[PDB]
């Protein structure tokens, strides 16, 4: 099967900056009548893809005309002018030339700003999780730009990884940013033994990570 | 019958003296019987994608 | 033109599934019905293609007896049946039509949410989150809620009739071991927060849970 | 219609269908001239030939 490969996999570019997308293929994809088809398609969240150029010269109805596409056998380049909100999303190459038809690897397009400082936070059990049996040691790191981020469960000086969960958002809308948390299930017999605990979190604006612990004892 | 009898002689190339200076003629020959054979067939019977004939 | 696609489903491994697009408003026997996965991590597969009028069929790499095309002529509409099924194959699979070296996908369908895994219709186990005992309470806090044990998804976790629509930051569902967990976060002032009261609603359609647990200051 | 239609087709076993686009076709040196044509792309399933010739 054509291989297609897209650059880069992501693409942060503030409002009003041409965005270039790239797109390369294993094999050459010109066809035999003269033309070559390549299409493009923009998948936003929560919706269905939707198609934008085929045949990269032409381009399809309704679209706006900041998009357009260039290329030659191999190498393919989409264009955007003038970027807004309505513009994010994951772009798709789309080779129909060659049996059979593959998708390209997609690329992510962000929004470029000043990046902010994390609103860092850690929230221990309640006593809901002491009566069911467990210790639902709760973390959150909000409003961190960019996707550079990391967590480390310390507990007691030790350093533990197994059971740590990861889960993040994707680019909020009014303030165009992430937001993480990790948290932390304990057992009841596991969770009291400790006494102290931290959520260290590292972030580029502050290079050294951000501390939120408190003690079991009290 | 002939094609059974065409096959069986694929073998006897192996058990002829290199001295008598004759494999290649015999194991040439069997080749383009078989390859008229297919041929053959092919015409009455055509294989198509579906199946081919055994 | 519209395509239609069944609605979700949830299955043990080991089982089949068969799933239908159906078209209405063109020609349906004239185009080839292009099968896409979109796996919930990223990227788009395209499994396959079928042509209603013909027999013809198309499969990928590597979904070379995976997957299995059907369609019926008398009934506009066309299945995919999937063989023996593992967790991987957990995606949301899309039906779109197409017509080769002439325009392209301009119509997809709604998409199909197909979910693998062991377990049940388990409901909701939501549990509340307090600030810790020994922590700094700045003007400003943050509130979360966590629940555990929900099968299948989704869970619908809201404030009091939209108390905080600005401000939270829900984040995606994760696996811990085989069921689902979800957790949420909100900004609220410190001393308005006590003075009224605010909830987090959660709601399991899939099993008809309607639940709400107040977080009361420690 | 866009396209000819297969409602009632019956696979042929050697030449496969792939599209059948339609399009009206207008001379602009003329103004008497029209025609509906038809594209008729068709593939050839090669295992026949494949393995008779190849
Ligand atoms: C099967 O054979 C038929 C008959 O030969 C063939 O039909 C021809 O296809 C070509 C390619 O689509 C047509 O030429 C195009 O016509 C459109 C309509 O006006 C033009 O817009 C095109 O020019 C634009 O686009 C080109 C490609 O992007 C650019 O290079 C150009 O600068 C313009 O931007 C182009 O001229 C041609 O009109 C038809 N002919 C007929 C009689 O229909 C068909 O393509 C073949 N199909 C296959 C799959 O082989």
């Amino acid at each position: 099967d054509v291989l297609m490969t897209q650059t880069p996999l992501s693409l942060p570019v503030s409002l009003g900056d041409q965005a270039s997308i790239s797109c390369r293929s294993s094999q050459s994809i010109v066809h035999s009548n003269g033309n070559t088809y390549l299409e493009w398609y923009l998948q936003k969240p929560g919706q269905s893809p939707k198609l934008l150029i085929y045949k990269v010269s032409n381009r399809f109805s309704g679209v706006p005309d900041r998009f357009s596409g260039s290329g030659s056998g191999t190498d393919f380049t989409l264009k955007i002018s003038r970027v807004e909100a309505e513009d994010l999303g994951v772009y798709y190459c789309f080779q129909g030339s060659h049996v059979p038809w593959t998708f390209g690897g997609g690329t992510k397009l962000e929004i470029k700003r000043a990046d902010a400082a994390p609103t860092v936070s850690i929230f221990p059990p309640s006593s809901e999780q002491l009566t069911s049996g467990g210790a639902s040691v709760v973390c959150f790191l909000n409003n961190f730009y960019p996707k550079d981020i990391n967590v480390k469960w310390k507990i007691d000086g030790s350093e533990r990884q197994n059971g740590v969960l990861n889960s993040w958002t994707d680019q909020d809308s009014k303030d165009s940013t992430y937001s993480m948390s990790s948290t932390l299930t304990l057992t009841k017999d596991e969770y009291e033994r400790h006494n102290s605990y931290t959520c260290e979190a590292t972030h580029k604006t502050s290079t050294s990570p951000i501390v939120k612990s408190f003690n079991r004892n009290e | 019958i002939p094609c059974v009898l065409i096959t069986s002689l694929a073998i006897l190339v192996f058990y002829l003296p290199s001295d008598c200076g004759e494999k290649m003629t015999l194991c040439i020959s069997v080749l383009l019987a078989l390859t008229v054979f297919l041929l053959l067939i092919s015409k009455i019977v055509p294989p198509t994608s579906l199946d081919v004939p055994l | 033109v519209q395509l239609q696609q069944s609605g979700a489903e949830v299955m043990k491994p080991g089982a089949s599934v068969k799933i239908s697009c159906k078209g209405t408003g063109y020609t349906f026997s004239s185009y080839w019905i292009e099968w896409v996965k979109q796996r919930p991590g990223h990227g788009l597969e395209r499994i396959g293609e079928i042509l209603p009028g013909s027999g013809s069929t198309n499969y990928n790499e590597k979904f070379r007896g995976k997957a299995t095309f059907t369609a019926d002529k008398s009934s506009k509409t066309a299945y995919m049946q999937l063989s023996s099924l593992t967790s991987e194959d957990s995606a949301v699979y899309y039906c779109a039509r197409y017509l080769p070296y002439y325009y392209a996908m301009d119509y997809w369908g709604q998409g199909t949410s197909v979910t693998v895994s062991s377990a049940k219709t388990t409901p909701p186990s939501v549990y509340p989150l307090a600030p810790g005992s020994a922590a700094q309470t700045n003007s400003m806090v943050t509130l979360g809620c966590l629940v555990k044990g929900y099968f299948p998804e989704p869970v619908t976790v809201t404030w009091n009739s939209g108390s905080l629509s600005s401000g939270v930051h829900t984040f995606p569902a994760v696996l811990q071991s085989d069921l689902y967990t979800l957790s949420s976060s909100v900004t609220v002032p410190s001393s308005t927060w006590p003075s009224e009261t605010v909830t987090c609603n959660v709601a399991h359609p899939a099993s008809s849970t309607k639940v709400d647990k107040k977080i009361v200051p420690r | 219609s866009e396209v000819a239609s297969l409602d009632d087709f019956t696979p042929s076993g050697e030449w496969d269908i792939v599209a059948l686009p339609g399009r009206r076709n207008e001379n602009p040196d003329d103004s008497t001239y029209v025609d509906i044509t038809y594209d008729f792309i068709i593939r050839r399933k090669p295992l026949f030939y494949t393995i008779n010739l190849i």
